């Protein structure tokens, strides 16, 4: 499945909408996306160079812009983390290289046992089997499972990762949370965080275990600059971007299991 | 024995930086109501079954004042005092325990409750010389417990000194809960055991936002609906919002008495009974 | 199923033995057992008072004394964690009172995938659940599981634990790692470990998380006063016995789910 | 640039409690061969690849001509002296790094590498006036890091202090290695990883018993197999042993060298680089 999550948003806010969708045809939502979405194309897998990496970010960061200003204007309620929060969990989310699989943006979290009665766990027993709706997620691969003939379609993770516009110290806490029940379902597993710009409230430094990287695309040491309407603009550098390779390379290495 | 006062702290620090709440507590007398409260609180000197009671009387009173002008009048104030309302009532329900307990206890109020250190050197020379190192701690709404001072010096002897709270009890504090708050708290308590293994630990709830299938209540020692209503009722027909529970806090307040009245960590009391806690 | 663990292991030792049958017969093994385990069958469910468990324990006593001997003087071998390492993770093994069931003294710790290949994963991919043999457990209840078309028969536990005659720190260390798996697989579950002696190597004080109880049946302070060949004597004190009930209350807390 | 010499100390130990070692030790020259290795260890003062593979040749050396007599002639010396072996060839190997690191590090031996501190109170006054508080180590194979002086005061300003080891690395030492060995170790890299986030963990075996199926490698650094056979080879036709192979030491020299020679933790660093470690 080709997974844009947020073209198909496009698709539904457009449908839904009305005054959304005259909305995105004069401000050129989809034109502006499509120019963005074009220019990227032209970065194809020989172009996975430095130069290449860059090239892409700075296209990415003319669309951003012009995203964001069309939801902070007048024009104007339900544009949150639904369109703006939903465009950088997807970039170069087919490889090429290696390229396995994946299963999708989510993943089977856990289960627990929830049964009425003696009768009825004999008859089928019920179950809770989680899974969160996280940003993106990239697995090794596959199934599905079946428990007393209840059945749940299953994916395994190799990273996983939110994306926020900033991280403050009580977020991080319980995204620490989250992390550790990902840890327990599946070992090997690398969770990333990526925000933009940091709001460490208490100077205080910041919970090492568990989390496996944290990335700042902006590398902007305070979102107070950036929200304090003045002089301060922040900029989305390609370097940072860039080193998000880690994944990439970790992916690559479970799908060769020799000696 | 003495009191914090949180929530009034808040009013305070509130009607010099916000002129719109500053005029709404004065043209609606959140001020009177609550010193009402803070006094009235403050009368109740003893602590048998039926004085706990008027004390729960007390809290239910300033809530009928004060928290319909909050919901109506104010923007920033659902997460900003409302909360603080519960943490100020346990603040004065344990303000007198120095005398029942025979020592003089630091830590009655909300503060930072010990979890764990780890050592993060910068480099190899920091590490041999003095390695820095981090304390995790969670805030909670409300802590019984001391404080001390940890300490670490390297081969270069200068020393790092960090004050830290290591909590007999520790409550957490809502006006309704749901999961993703529960799991906050499920992911807390694991690690507050670890801290501190007899540290007792309740979730404090007027109403149930809980997702229909059993909920797991391991490692969280109790978790209290004082209203004992579900969420999903105050949009309903006929609805009249219940008092918080008296017979609760006295729980609450015995539970905590008799974990405070107990013998914690003993090796020799392990041979002759048996059981660690 | 009615499992006598080591009774089982007698129908095995005489079966396979001949020389080890001999014994048995000659030194009245299966005799003492069935004068022990009737004095216990004596001790009913009314009688499970603090009278009860103390005659049952004084029963246990003079027929572990009599086993022990049996296996230490000259007869011979194959006598360790196989015959008198099985007594003590029976007792009490069938409550009355709720017994809703258990599912045996085994418990599925978790899983992990391990496929060969791409086509192996589409077909049927490979995984790897465990399950440890643990001295005894009782379960709430009840489930199979499926995955791919493979099936595997599941025990969800309630309590679990090991009975050893002696614990020493580099061992509880092991038990510590052992019981980390298990609340991942199990949240609720109580873990005990059960010794009789304790031999505390360092004096330093030990590793209070994730095990529930440790406890001592003889209450005696060091095991080299057993090991020692001297006037110094052990005893199986019935008080310590009779605070395991803790499991039985857990156990029982469970099965009704309401408000 | 010390040594601690783990081997000879147990040798020492051996020749004076168990007369039948002690005959045995001097009968077949475990003694002598034992002098010519640790002085032959000495003389490699320099560390280049070459150097190292040297000191390697050294190590098979000794093994070939002690262990026969241990495994034929000794009943307490499997995991009595045999695992020693190892552990005081890495005491060798490393002894020469406070040169090339720039500062004297104390721990380059076995050790016990800190993992985690936890408050346990006797009682209320107990965890107000000074709280009884437990720190958990592992026994580590050998470690290089520094010591630390941990310090807790109550209320009641009586000092607690414990000498406690920040490891750098910690490597474990098995002749071979099977899976409840390895479970052992994957518990120990999480609770060290969580103690220590930037200690290196390296597991240091001959021979592998493992079993079959995908081991996980999820949180041990590096696992080596210094002899590249398994276990099941040595009853096997036409089997010889191996030597420990020099490019694997090698290797482990170089990583450790490396992971000495970085930066571990900065938060300005993280910023302009991305990368926390």
């Amino acid at each position: 499945f080709f997974i844009y999550e947020q073209l198909s948003h496009k698709k539904n806010l457009e449908q839904k909408g009305k005054n959304a969708f005259d909305e995105e045809t004069e401000e050129l939502v989809r034109q502006a996306k499509s120019g963005y979405h074009a220019f990227i194309e032209g970065i194809n897998y020989d172009e996975v160079t430095k130069l290449d990496l860059n090239s892409s970010v700075a296209a990415l960061e003319d669309y951003i812009s012009i995203a964001k200003e069309i939801e902070k204007k007048h024009k104007m309620f339900n544009w949150r983390s639904d369109y703006a929060g939903s465009i950088i969990p997807e970039f170069l989310y087919r490889i090429v290289h290696v390229a396995t699989v994946k299963a999708g943006l989510k993943p089977i979290f856990s289960t627990r046992n929830t049964i009425i009665e003696i009768s009825g766990a004999a008859h089928r027993e019920g179950l809770q089997i989680r899974r969160k709706n996280e940003d993106f997620a990239l697995g090794f691969h596959e199934v599905d499972v079946k428990i007393a003939s209840e059945s749940h379609r299953v994916i395994s993770l190799a990273v996983a990762c939110e994306v926020k516009t900033n991280i403050d110290k009580n977020k991080l806490n319980g995204l620490d949370f989250s992390a550790e029940r990902m840890k327990r379902t599946y070992p090997g597993s690398a969770y990333f965080l990526i925000t933009e710009t940091l709001d460490f409230s208490p100077d205080e430094n910041h919970s090492s275990g568990l989390i496996d990287e944290i990335y700042v695309l902006r590398k902007q040491v305070r979102t107070k600059n950036r929200v304090q309407k003045a002089p301060l603009c922040p900029s989305v550098f390609a370097e940072l971007l860039e080193d998000i390779l880690e994944i990439s390379y970790r992916a690559s290495n479970v799908k060769g299991h020799v000696y | 024995n003495p009191l914090v006062y949180t929530h009034g702290g808040k009013l305070e620090r509130k009607s010099k930086k916000d002129k719109t709440a500053s005029k709404v507590f004065e043209e609606f007398g959140v001020m009177e109501a609550y010193n009402c409260w803070k006094e009235a609180s403050l009368c109740i000197q003893q602590r048998d079954k039926d004085s706990v009671l008027k004390l729960v009387a007390a809290l239910n009173t300033y809530k009928d004042a004060v928290e319909p002008i909050f919901d109506s009048r104010l923007n920033s104030a659902q997460e900003v005092l409302q909360p603080s309302i519960l943490e100020e009532f346990f603040e004065y329900l344990f303000s007198r325990i120095d005398s029942i307990v025979g020592v003089n206890i630091p830590i009655r109020h909300p503060a930072k409750g010990y979890l764990s250190l780890s050592f993060n050197p910068h480099n190899i020379e920091t590490l041999i010389q003095s390695p820095e190192y981090t304390v995790r701690a969670k805030d909670h709404d409300f802590i019984i417990g001391g404080s001390a001072k940890l300490t670490i010096q390297g081969h270069g002897g200068e020393g790092e000194t960090t004050n830290i709270v290591v909590p007999a009890v520790a409550i957490e504090c809502k006006r309704y809960l749901e999961r993703n708050m529960l799991d906050e708290c499920a992911g807390t308590a694991e690690r507050l055991k670890r801290a501190t293994p007899y540290c007792l630990y309740f979730v404090v709830a007027e109403y149930l936002k809980l997702d229909d299938g059993a909920p797991e209540l391991t490692e969280i020692d109790e978790i209290y609906i004082l209203r004992h209503q579900r969420n999903s009722e105050r949009n309903k027909p006929g609805f009249k919002p219940n008092p918080i529970d008296g017979e609760l806090i006295w729980d609450l307040y015995q539970e905590v008495m008799n974990h405070l009245g107990k013998i914690w960590w003993d090796p020799n009391s392990a041979l002759q009974r048996g059981k660690v806690f």
